[PDB]
């Protein structure tokens, strides 16, 4: 079961800037001293 | 399968090199990292007096 | 030393380019011939294997041509070095602005 | 793959011949550059040349290598 | 009438991009450089260095 | 003489390899195109000649 909320005064959403965030491992392999480029979905820097 | 001296992070299974050749693998039983090396190749040369 | 580093880098980069060319499909459905041998029977897979053979042969021919050109350049440089060794080192050369 | 390369064995022979010629060419190239004298000479034990310091280009017996410090530095400079 | 303390959360959306990843001797990612963000980044990622 | 002999031997052996290249099937079912021309219909023949 659930209940409904009432109308109140809220705050509008704001926008901030990312700083080198959203980087994860794109594969389950091991690379040592390797500069490897891959095509995968990441978060762009300063977006 | 040679006993390597390099450890692997506990989320990976394979291992490659600059030339994209799988030369490192992990045994799925007791976590041993074993290298992969080509067996043997070459050519016989004949020296004639 | 610029020249030695450039020639070593060129040879290594050509070898790596050949290695990565081995990982190409050349318009086929796969790169490695073992995958097509396992997935498709040879009576129906001869055309793709032949296309792979043609692509690898073209890669080998281009590599041999570049190696021959590089070897000719190295022979020219070695002949120049041998002449300089015979003249400026093994005596005094009267040729101005040569040694 | 070898059965289909039976038709291109002549091309492979040409590439192997070219590679062997390149290898023997690079092998021969060193002979006309460094092998100019067939007698190995030596420096006197006492280095009295009138003031000319030749220790930098001459090999030093302190190191197990026969390379001069200039040539050893040249070896270390290029990868 | 209610209270919830203090909290904050951020939400982002991912898009496909080409990234060049740097790996160390331990196999951990250290730095990433884009190819469609800056001309300097494009020059870095095209040279693979 | 070594220098005068290689410049002839290499050319002769390259010409021999060029002659031998006509004896290869090159991925086809026959070496000489006349066999296909006298055996196959023109639509199937033109593929082998190509
Ligand atoms: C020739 O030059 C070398 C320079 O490498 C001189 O060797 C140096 O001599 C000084 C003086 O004792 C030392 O402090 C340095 O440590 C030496 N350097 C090296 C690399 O050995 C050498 O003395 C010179 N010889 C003559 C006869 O002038
Ligand atoms: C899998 O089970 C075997 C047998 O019990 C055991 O030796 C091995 O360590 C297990 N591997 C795991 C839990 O990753
Ligand atoms: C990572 O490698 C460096 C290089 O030797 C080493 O000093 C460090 O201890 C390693 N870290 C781990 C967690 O293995």
């Amino acid at each position: 079961q659930c209940v409904n909320l009432t109308t109140r005064t809220q705050l509008p959403p704001a926008y901030t800037n990312s700083f080198t965030r959203g980087v994860y491992y794109p594969d389950k392999v091991f690379r040592s001293s390797v500069l490897h480029s891959t095509q995968d979905l990441f978060l762009p820097f300063f977006s | 399968l040679t006993e390597s001296n390099k450890k692997f992070l506990p989320f990976q299974q394979f291992g490659r090199d600059i030339a994209d050749t799988t030369d490192a693998v992990r045994d799925p039983q007791t976590l041993e990292i074993l290298d992969i090396t080509p067996c043997s190749f070459g050519g016989v040369s004949v020296i004639t007096p | 030393l610029g020249k030695l580093q450039d020639v070593v880098n060129q040879n290594a980069q050509a070898l790596n380019t050949l290695v990565k060319q081995l990982s190409s499909n050349f318009g086929a459905i796969s790169s490695v011939l073992n995958d097509i041998l396992s997935r498709l029977d040879p009576p129906e897979a001869e055309v793709q294997i032949d296309r792979l053979i043609t692509g690898r042969l073209q890669s080998l021919q281009t590599y041999v041509t570049q190696q021959l050109i590089r070897a000719a350049e190295i022979r020219a440089s070695a002949n120049l070095a041998a002449t300089k060794m015979s003249e400026c080192v093994l005596g005094q050369s009267k040729r101005v602005d040569f040694c | 793959c070898s059965n289909l390369l039976l038709q291109y064995g002549s091309f492979c022979t040409q590439l192997n011949r070219a590679l062997t010629g390149i290898a023997v060419e690079q092998d021969k190239n060193t002979q006309e550059v460094f092998a100019q004298v067939k007698q190995i000479y030596k420096t006197p034990p006492i280095k009295d040349f009138g003031g000319f310091n030749f220790s930098q280009i001459l090999p030093d017996p302190s190191k197990p290598s026969k390379r001069s410090p200039i040539e050893d530095l040249l070896f270390n400079k290029v990868t | 009438g209610w209270t919830a303390g203090a909290a904050a959360y951020y939400v982002g959306y991912l898009q496909p991009r080409t990234f060049l990843l740097k790996y160390n001797e331990n196999g951990t990612i250290t730095d990433a450089v884009d190819c469609a963000l800056d001309p300097l980044s494009e020059t870095k990622c095209t040279l693979k260095s």
